[PDB]
DNA sequence: AATGGTAGGGGAGGG
DNA sequence: CCCTCCCCTAC
């Protein structure tokens, strides 16, 4: 239900690589994969990096993309959250 | 039931039978020995895509 | 032993779930078989309620195509969803929502199918038309019924209580009344039995939903096999109505110089600045109670709970403490659409 | 108690040819036979606890269509127009799926009285009850005629989306899970099967009583050869629907055809919901609750909306465009036309016996 | 093959 | 700066 393999999710790439390696490894409708992101070159896409859970444990020098998460799963909805009081968040990330 | 009844449980079970043993578990699996059709894309896709007569 | 105790677990969770007993009831309630309430739709639901009401009274009932579906008229009438003053609100945050306002609203107003004269623009007797079907009219029927009618705000004539009762009323005052029962007995015992409590609250989760898609058998404009446009819109019109009427009803008294900040469909946010989150129970109970009074028979408004440490950020997202009674102690984190529920 | 019940947990439908037990001729062409007619399996269980197949004949799925002729037939006319109507939809449906007389499709068609749904209507209306032989088909009948591929002009349509079996289970009386009562029935030939042992294994004194109870062996027992068992159950029944009991116990008020509302003549609706009632109710008696009750509470609304006044002047200037030039202005008592014969036409409810096998 | 509507926000990718 | 597609939630 993807209009292009562009348009596909990040968990669809992990699912379509897994299904490569093995295609009985085709996810059931609406059933959620399980993905991280790790630490890539500049400008690399998301979706690009894209480490399901096996393969980031299993992956001998495979980092979190620290920088990734704090900035964009945790600045913005404590920004969201915290700029109706006058402040945000993000000074203080910096600031560490 | 199973947990998950199409790639495993009953599924493998009727998909082994009909590939292989070429034989149709299903028929036998219901309550009515005759009179029971075609592929439900809404049940795979939502809920029980398999289909037994009588269960 | 790894694949017995996974058998055995999948069991126990069907019997912790009570998956079972609960679609037994749904079925034994609703009239559909077993397979039906997991497998069918809502719409499969509201038909066989409405079949089995309608066939002791000798109700003929249209089946439209998909055409005929195709052309119905587009809906026009939305709901009121009031932008919110994004802030921290340390002060108590009333807030107030009509319980069933939609199923209430058809029961009050007897808005239904079978109660509909038309348009109140464009009557021409000759050809009116209103829904998926077009229609004639008598020759003296306004002239008889001029007294026995309600208009909708979007101007669509219905016929008052006094004649020709609704048999959507019927059913969902049924459900409604089951439904109310199932919240009381919920609320009546106190940490006696956690169980107990989760069941009534899946089974009125059930009847809320089921009562919700009665109501969306119209305004079905896609997949739908008898909807109405006409019908929704005065439902969604009368219900922005009451709403706006609530909210004048609370903002115009002196005596609370409280401001409404926020406000779903049928959710009524009100602001209460330092009134000590004791006078907040108290207000908002007299807020409830007036706007209740001053509304039809089947339309109420409850008191919900209170927010007192509370942040509105945009619409549909908001987090608070919330204290559903005065006895309470410690807050339960109420939170919507933020990023902790999703 | 006194019905042998049989509670129905999966439904299910199919066409096989006629038999003694299922009906082989139809009102409207009596000289035609049934080429096959549709039959219902419902898989249920005693409430000893054994599994039952049951097989009912004489249902058939049926739709609404508007009446072309007029209130004042005399009774045969109304027949002449029925059969000629079937004529032209079996040819019609035999053209489209690619005299004679075979009734492969269309099984009869008659004449109801009703009130419609669909908007808001007073007085009796005819219908044409036409009542079809594979419900496979009906949707594809029901497109059929609305396009106008079968009459001249395109009719509206009446009951088609209702499901076969939601439709007969509404018809009968009968709730999903729920028991089926029947006071008598007909047994398959071998009365308890023996797929391996399931007779000496399943054998029970209480079933051992309802057999002895509801099977004679001399005249419920059916055919080996004719009636040969199909189910993998214990025990396999053939009902008719004569036979349902839970039938006979609905409400039917006849309210619609006129203002008997508004002139005064003559809460549960749903039977369903009054068992989930009683069910919540003794369950919160064994925590020693208190009986249940609500307060109602006086209400002051006068509720005009924001074009209350537009609506109201547009709503006068209809009353006078749809209003007779001058004369008597209307009553309650006479806006519907009384004696107009329409005791002759059947109700939709009293119409349903019609048809059926009435075997001996 | 079957499906009840409404509104709202946020993030990734491409212009 | 703006648009489209996708995910998920609140009524
Ligand atoms: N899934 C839903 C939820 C809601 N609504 C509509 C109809 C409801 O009348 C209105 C408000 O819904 P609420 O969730 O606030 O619930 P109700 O007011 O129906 O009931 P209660 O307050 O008892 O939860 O929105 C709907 O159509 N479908
Ligand atoms: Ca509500």
């Amino acid at each position: 239900a993807y209009k292009s393999e562009k348009t596909a999710p990040a968990g669809a790439v992990v699912v379509k690589r897994r299904i490569n390696e093995d295609h009985r490894a085709e996810p059931q409708y609406k059933e959620r994969i399980p993905y991280l992101v790790v630490k890539g070159k500049q400008g690399q896409l998301l979706r690009e990096r894209c480490v399901s859970p096996e393969e980031f444990l299993e992956g001998e020098n495979l980092e979190l993309d620290s920088e990734y998460y704090i900035n964009k799963i945790l600045i913005p909805p404590l920004d969201r959250l915290f700029n109706l009081i006058g402040i945000n968040v993000g000074n203080w990330a910096q600031e560490i | 039931s199973g947990f998950e009844i199409h790639n495993f449980s009953w599924g493998y079970i009727i998909e082994r039978c009909q590939k292989i043993h070429q034989f149709d578990i299903v028929r036998e699996l219901a309550r009515v020995k005759c009179q029971i059709k075609l592929s439900d894309t809404w049940g795979y896709a939502h809920s029980s895509g398999i289909m037994i007569t009588g269960r | 032993n790894y694949w017995l105790s996974r058998a055995q677990i999948n069991i126990q969770l069907l019997r912790k779930q009570d998956y079972i007993a609960r679609n037994i009831e749904q079925a034994r309630l609703i009239g559909i078989d077993f397979h039906s309430v997991y497998y069918r739709g809502s719409q499969f639901k509201v038909e066989s309620f409405l079949i089995r009401i309608c066939k002791s009274e000798s109700f003929i009932l249209l089946s439209p195509g998909k055409k005929d579906v195709r052309k119905q008229k587009a809906l026009e009438c939305v709901p009121l969803v009031m932008e919110p003053e994004s802030a921290f609100y340390k002060s108590p945050l009333i807030v107030l929502d009509f319980q069933s306002l939609y199923p209430s609203i058809m029961i009050g107003y007897n808005y239904c199918y079978s109660t509909m004269i038309g348009r109140v623009r464009e009557i021409n007797l000759t050809e009116n038309n209103l829904g998926v079907s077009k229609f004639s009219l008598p020759r003296n029927i306004l002239a008889l019924l001029k007294n026995d009618v309600t208009i909708a705000p979007n101007g669509v004539v219905y016929a008052k209580t006094s004649v020709r009762k609704s048999t959507l009323s019927k059913m969902l005052t049924d459900i409604l009344d089951v439904r109310v029962m199932i919240k009381k007995t919920m609320n009546e015992i106190g940490d006696d039995n956690t169980t107990l409590k989760r069941l009534l609250n899946n089974k009125q989760l059930a009847l809320k939903l089921l009562a919700n898609v009665t109501y969306g058998y119209t305004s079905a404009s896609f997949s739908g096999r008898m909807p109405c446009s006409d019908l929704a819109d005065s439902i969604v019109q009368t219900g922005r109505e009451t709403l706006e009427k609530a909210i004048d009803i609370i903002e115009k008294d002196e005596t609370w110089n409280a401001k409404v900040v926020y406000g779903d469909t049928d959710s009524l946010f009100v602001y209460l600045p330092g009134k000590t989150a004791i006078e907040a129970f108290s207000i908002g109970h007299a807020m409830a109670e007036r706007v209740t009074q001053n509304n039809p028979k089947p339309i109420f408004l409850k008191f919900e709970k209170v927010y007192h440490p509370s942040i509105l950020i945009s619409k549909k997202r908001y987090v608070g403490f919330s204290y559903e009674s005065p006895s309470q102690t410690l807050p339960i984190f109420d939170a919507k659409g933020i990023e902790t529920v999703r | 108690s006194d019905y042998f019940r049989i509670q129905l947990n999966n439904q299910d439908y199919y066409m096989s040819k006629p038999t003694f037990l299922d009906p082989s001729h139809g009102e409207s062409l009596p000289l035609n036979q049934f080429s096959q007619v549709p039959n219902i399996r419902v898989f249920g269980a005693l409430p000893t606890g054994h599994q039952v197949l049951c097989h009912v004949h004489g249902i058939l799925p049926y739709m609404f269509i508007k009446y072309d002729g007029q209130i004042t037939d005399t009774s045969t006319l109304r027949h002449q127009r029925c059969a000629q109507v079937h004529k032209t939809l079996e040819v019609k449906i035999r053209a489209s799926f690619k005299k004679l007389g075979n009734l492969n499709f269309v099984a009869d068609v008659s004449v109801v009285k009703g009130i419609p749904f669909y908007g808001y209507h007073v007085g009796w209306n005819l219908f044409y009850k036409i009542s079809l032989l594979n419900p496979s088909c009906l949707s594809r009948i029901s497109e059929l005629i609305r396009d106008g591929k079968i009459f001249g002009k395109k009719f509206e349509i009446y009951e088609s989306h209702i499901p076969y079996l939601l439709q007969w289970t509404a018809d009968f009386n009968l709730f999903g899970c729920s028991w089926i009562n029947v006071d008598r029935c007909y047994f398959r030939s071998p009365v308890l099967n023996s797929i391996l042992d399931i007779d000496k294994l399943t054998i029970n004194d209480d079933l051992q009583l309802l057999l002895d109870r509801f099977c004679d062996f001399k005249c419920n027992v059916l055919s080996r050869r004719d009636f040969p068992r199909v189910g993998n159950g214990l025990i396999e029944i053939d009902i008719l629907p004569q036979f349902i009991k839970n039938r006979e116990k609905l409400q039917h008020r006849d309210i619609h055809h006129d203002f008997l509302e508004k002139l005064g003549d003559i809460k549960p609706y749903v039977s369903s919901a009054r068992d989930m009632i009683n069910e919540l109710t003794m369950q919160r008696e064994e925590l020693s609750l208190k009986e249940y009750k609500e307060p109602p509470e006086t209400k002051r609304h006068v509720h005009q909306w924001q074009s209350s006044g537009e609506f109201e002047a547009f709503y006068k200037k209809a009353q006078h465009k749809t209003s007779t030039f001058d004369g008597q202005i209307p009553n309650f008592e006479n806006f519907i036309d009384k004696n107009q014969k329409f005791s002759a036409i059947n109700t939709p409810y009293e119409a349903l016996p019609q048809l059926w096998p009435r075997l001996p």
